[PDB]
């Protein structure tokens, strides 16, 4: 009588058992082939203002005991009872200045254990048990001496400004050096000896080369793309370096985007980035309507027609550009169109967005920063917090490279559970379920410590899985009453 | 009292080779009582709307179609129709 | 303590009336200690510092929180303390009712009687917000404004409302 | 009383989506009651959206605001 | 709106308006004389000849560079702050001015 | 009354049914006084911008419609005193004009001016 | 296709009536979909009530019953 | 009072099962207050039903009816 | 499975609120268990909603304002 609905899920479970067997085998094989390998380690050294006293400056400010700042050497010399004590700009953590009408206070704070908060924590001092000068405050009268030249507080103000400038320059140079150390040098852009070269125009770039976005055009070269801003900022992206090419159309979006996930990081705008986007907007933003109102059958519907035409033209242009790049590269770089129907709401970086699974990468480009997960490197997936009284669950992507951090996607409507399972089943990915949230950090660390023992216990199969009953007894077999 | 005996009969009829737990039987009874109450409340609402003094098979069918989803409601309506036919037969 | 003793053994130390260490501030944000002086107050921070004369104070507001668990202590300033490209017109402090304290002034009994006219004592103890209110009152002479005869439907003394793209509490004083 | 949606387009949409059971008349009062209910419903939804936007600290409501409102509401 | 110099009033006798326009300092000039118009001019004063704000119309300009030129209305702004306008450009494309 | 007299000359619109000339703030707060139940113009600027139109000319100090040739000619004898106009160029949508006749409100063209 | 005929200015008017100080470009399609869903639910309920009442014409009373059932 | 008896780790575990990764210090008092309001409403409805039935003690059936009235049916105890 | 709220403190709170309502009352063990289950379910649902609000607010730390917004949008 019952509906009687069958379930291919059993076929899914069998396919998933096969995938789990293959996964265990391949994981064991790769870990046994690895068996530990070489590593890399660099050196470093603290900063020095002057290696010897002979390099000390000789300035009238120093002679008069005024807070001097040497820019070429990046040092700040301050008076300490007739002692011109120097400090490298790196020692100073920050500086502040206050005016109290009669006097001006200039405070200078250095780095020290406990105060090394932020991205400076890794800068472990060579001897944390020593005495660290944490604060030094100077006071200068604001009253101009009788017909003299400058005011004492003017010296403190000038010192504050110069120290801020030197600190800005020093931090800029340090950031540049730190981001250049570790870049994979890319080949030079083979200038287009070919006379054709497909090109596309009107494209805002992400991240921004300058402080704000830059409008520009793109040109497909023999071995890469060249992005040129309206001013002249040239950025190169070789084809061999492109790991994934995504094309997110404007069907239901405010921007038509071309996203490039690179295998190595390219440096531009004095910063290195792994993801790039070139988009064109087709949206509108207003207080509600146009702050006017009167829009009849001569601008409103006309505006809709214009918007549709612009969307269509941009879609056509993007498809033309894609086809030209493909034809020029001879299928060496293939673009991927994400399947919007197979998407689901997720929160990778804790921001509700619509992840879309292409055909070889789970992506999301409309929301910046981008999200990209290549399915070729996915070890497996785990659904945590999948119970009855929970309208949302989490997904955990474990990569083959155990030295990386697992990708955790929180808040996913339960209605989107079986679809994600079928998508993963088609992708040939093993998915398991878990009722509680596990400590993935400890799990991965333990697996890296004992991989063989891990497999001996069972490998990744660990994620997979008294009372009587009120039975119809003689007291239950009783009959009904009479009429 | 409860519908435990009837639930056990239906269970033996749909799967004559299986059992159940005490918590499972309790959950089934709670479900039976809740469905009964929902359908009865909807039927009372419809009867008060129609200004009738007797709940009828038509009222019950309307209540079922208002409560249960589409396919499930259609199957339940078919089962109830067959049952009432056999009863009146 | 050893360094302090070594310093005192050689120096000749001869001040602030009372020093509150680490008080939750909302505007500006962060933990700040407060040193009291006869004619101003020093708001010392981990980086930035300010000094507000009592002549710049306009009003002192002591307000409860909607949940009846915290207290807002607001100081209206004039001129507003400046910080680069921003000026603060109010100094807001947040306290907890269960946050007691025991303070001892850096003065003597007779001097306190002459200065505060008996409004304060050499040693005090009580709620932290109450202590701050009493001190600021005895210092500025301005009375601390308190909520009026308003009581919202939720029993709170304020209304939760938005303003300039930000949620907050509106108090009918 | 006040109606922002044009009654003719609204009626057209109702008869186009009421194809669950083809051929069914809708009284003028029935269409009016439906329009009033729809206007009130969208009004409440936008209020919740404004709350979500004010929470996110954005004066401009975005589709994710409405999505979150409906999710929390249980639609 | 077309006339600019004198206004009209509706009354039975002249003494009514004479005593009603007493004290005001603006109409002090036209106070010693009250003219009466025939009964035939009781309907031509309300006549307006073709407000004058409709899209897809033709309008002239009195400022800018396109002086004494006709142009087409494209998009009205009831906000009362701006308005679009179709007019062929008369510039030189930047090749005459230094 | 003091609620119908225009406050500021700048930003002023006029209706098309009874031709009620007032200020935008008055239209937003109070709205149309001569026709409110059959218009719902009150409570929002949206219906104001939808029905009324700033394309109008003429200003007359209407004070006695019951006894006035201008009111008898303009057909505003059954309206309250106020500042009206003599021409208003515009037309209401089909959906807005059909309900008037359906409920029992005769829609007439107040644009007494001529064309060419 | 009348979901598009629902004049976007109408949606903007409905939204502008309170608090909504600024709207994005995608709110229109989202609001249209939400209105479509609500209308589908209400009309399904009303059609069920009408088929129960046997009448071939949905009535304001049936609409009110559907709204009360949904809990609006 | 016993409202504070609700242990901080218990609220943290509830939030974890829900899906919260990081909790703030002001959350525990608020959660306790919300729980107190919900329990007060449920007990109000339950005592109303008990007075209706003229029983001396609240029963699992009365609690289930109160939960139904609130809109959160609970099986098992029927 | 297991209970997330401490049975004894929860039972004490239930008795406290019951005495506040009306003294000289008594509840059944199954009644107290059902109350605890309903309270845990309600709190978990509320926590899921608050986590959604925090996710939307572009944060990681849950806040009392998020709980308030969740309760508002729910309609309690
Ligand atoms: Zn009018």
């Amino acid at each position: 009588r019952t509906r009687n609905e069958m379930t291919a899920e059993e076929k899914r479970r069998a396919h998933q058992k096969e995938l789990a067997a293959q996964l265990n085998e391949e994981a064991k094989r790769r870990l046994t082939e690895q068996k530990g390998e070489q590593q890399i380690q660099k050196a470093r050294k603290s900063n020095v203002s002057y290696k010897n006293p002979s390099l000390m400056p000789k300035e009238p400010h120093i002679r008069e005991m005024k807070i001097y700042i040497d820019k070429k050497y990046e040092t700040v010399i301050m008076p300490v009872f007739g002692i011109a004590t120097p400090f490298h700009i790196a020692t100073i953590k920050n500086i502040s200045m206050s005016v109290e009408g009669d006097y001006t206070y200039l405070r200078i704070n250095f780095y020290c254990p406990g105060s090394a908060l932020g991205r400076n924590e890794g800068n472990i001092f060579p001897n944390p048990e020593a005495t660290f000068v944490k604060e030094i405050t100077y006071r200068a009268s604001n009253i101009k001496a009788p017909g003299e030249q400058t005011v004492p507080a003017l010296n403190l103000q000038n010192a504050f400004r110069i120290i801020k400038e030197v600190q800005k320059r020093y931090k800029t140079r340090e950031a540049e050096e730190k981001e250049k150390e570790g870049i994979v040098k890319q080949d030079s852009l083979v200038i287009n000896l070919n006379r054709s070269n497909p090109k596309l125009k009107d494209l805002y770039i992400r991240p921004n080369i300058a402080q704000k976005r830059m409008q520009g055009s793109l040109e497909a070269h023999v071995n890469g793309f060249r992005f040129t801003s309206v001013r002249g900022d040239k950025v190169d992206i070789l084809y061999n370096n492109i790991k994934h090419a995504l094309f997110q159309p404007c069907d239901g979006e405010m921007i038509i985007v071309l996203h490039f996930h690179l295998k190595n990081a390219i440096m531009f705008g004095k910063k290195r980035h792994t993801d790039v986007q070139f988009y064109t907007e087709v949206g509108e933003i207003t207080t509600d309507l146009g702050k006017h109102q009167h829009m009849h059958d001569r601008d409103d519907l006309y505006a809709e027609q214009m918007e549709r035409e612009m969307r269509h033209k941009l879609k056509t242009a993007f498809k033309n550009f894609i086809e030209k790049v493909e034809a020029l590269t001879k299928e060496e770089l293939e673009f991927e169109v994400p399947f919007r129907d197979l998407g689901f709401n997720g929160a990778p970086y804790r921001s509700t967005c619509l992840l879309q699974p292409t055909s070889s990468a789970l992506v999301n480009a409309t929301e910046w920063p981008p999200f990209v997960v290549t399915l070729d490197e996915v070890e497996l997936i785990h659904f945590e917090r999948v119970q009855f009284h929970l309208k949302n669950f989490d997904m955990v992507i474990v990569y083959k490279d155990y030295s990386k951090k697992v990708t955790m996607i929180n808040a996913i409507p339960v209605a989107s559970l079986d679809p994600i399972k079928e998508w993963l089943n088609s992708c040939d990915l093993k998915y398991t379920e878990g009722v509680q949230s596990l400590n993935w950090t400890k799990i991965m660390k333990t697996i890296v410590d004992d991989p063989e023992g891990f497999f001996e216990q069972g490998g990744w199969s660990f994620l997979e899985p008294e009372d009587e009953t009120f039975n119809p007894s003689e007291d239950d077999y009783e009959e009904e009453e009479e009429d | 009292e409860s519908y435990a005996i009837y639930v056990y009969k239906v269970l033996k009829q749909v799967h004559p080779d299986t059992g159940i737990s005490s918590k499972a039987m309790s959950i089934m009874n709670s479900f039976v009582n809740d469905v009964f109450e929902r359908i009865a409340g909807e039927a009372s609402r419809l009867a008060h709307y129609n200004k009738r003094s007797t709940i009828t098979s038509r009222e019950i069918q309307t209540a079922v179609r208002l409560l249960l989803p589409g396919e499930l409601a259609k199957h339940a309506v078919s089962e109830g129709t067959k049952a009432v036919t056999k009863y009146t037969s | 303590e050893a360094f302090a003793q070594n310093v005192l053994s050689k120096a000749d130390v001869i001040d602030a009336i009372c020093i509150f260490r680490e008080l939750q501030c909302l505007t500006p944000r962060g933990r700040y200690d407060i040193r009291i002086y006869p004619t101003f107050l020093h708001l010392h921070g981990k980086t930035f510092d300010y000094k507000i004369p009592y002549t710049t104070v306009l009003r002192l507001f002591l307000l409860p929180h909607k949940d009846q668990r915290q207290m807002f202590f607001v100081i209206s300033l004039d001129p507003p303390i400046k910080q680069g490209q921003t000026r603060y017109h109010f100094l807001i402090l947040l306290f907890s009712k269960d946050e007691d304290i025991s303070l001892t002034l850096n003065m003597n009994e007779e001097e306190v009687e002459k200065r505060f006219e008996g409004r304060l004592t050499k040693n005090m103890s009580g709620s932290l917000y109450e202590m701050v209110s009493r001190v600021m009152k005895a210092l500025v002479n301005r009375k601390i404004t308190v909520p009026g005869n308003f009581q919202g439907h939720s029993g709170a003394q304020c209304i939760t409302c938005s303003y300039k793209a930000s949620s907050g509490l509106l108090y009918p004083l | 009383t006040e109606l922002l949606i044009r009654k003719l387009p609204f009626q057209r949409l109702v008869r186009e989506i009421a194809q669950f059971k083809t051929d069914l008349r809708f009284q003028s009062s029935a269409v009016m009651a439906l329009q009033e209910a729809s206007e009130a419903y969208l009004v409440a939804l936008f209020e919740d959206t404004n709350l979500c936007a004010i929470h996110a600290k954005r004066v401009t409501i975005m589709p994710k605001d409405i999505q979150l409102a409906r999710r929390i509401r249980g639609e | 709106e077309h006339v600019k110099g004198y206004i009209y009033v509706e009354a039975y006798k002249q003494t009514h308006v004479k005593q009603a326009i007493e004290g005001v300092g603006n109409l002090r000039l036209g106070y010693w004389n009250q003219q009466m118009v025939p009964i035939k001019e009781m309907t031509d004063v309300l006549k307006v000849v073709k407000a004058n704000l409709k899209p897809k119309s033709w309008v002239r300009l009195k400022r800018g560079i396109y002086k004494d030129d006709i142009a087409q209305v494209d998009y009205v702004e009831p906000s009362q702050n701006t308005i679009s306008l179709k007019m062929i450009p008369r510039i030189d494309y930047d090749r005459i001015k230094a | 009354a003091l609620e119908t007299v225009p406050k500021d000359l700048r930003h002023l619109r006029a209706c098309l049914l009874c031709s009620l000339v007032k200020t935008i703030d008055q239209f937003e707060y109070d709205g149309c006084d001569n026709c409110d139940a059959y218009l719902q113009m009150k409570g929002n600027r949206e219906m104001v911008y939808d029905c009324t139109s700033s394309s109008f000319d003429g200003i007359i100090a209407m004070m006695s419609p019951e006894d006035s040739w201008v009111s008898k000619w303009q057909r505003v004898s059954n309206f309250k005193p106020g500042v009206y106009a003599v021409s208003v160029t515009g037309r209401l949508p089909q959906g807005i004009v059909r309900e008037l006749k359906s409920r029992g409100v005769a829609y007439k063209s107040r644009d007494t001016a001529i064309k060419t | 296709d009348n979901i598009q005929g629902i004049t976007k200015p109408a949606i903007r008017r409905l939204a502008r009536r309170g608090g909504v100080k600024r709207i994005s470009g995608l709110i229109y399609e989202e609001t249209r979909g939400v209105l479509k869903v609500f209308l589908e639910n209400v009309i399904r309920d009303a059609v069920t009530y009408t088929e129960h009442a046997k009448r071939k014409t949905v009535t304001a009373m049936d609409v009110v019953y559907a709204l009360k059932r949904q809990g609006r």
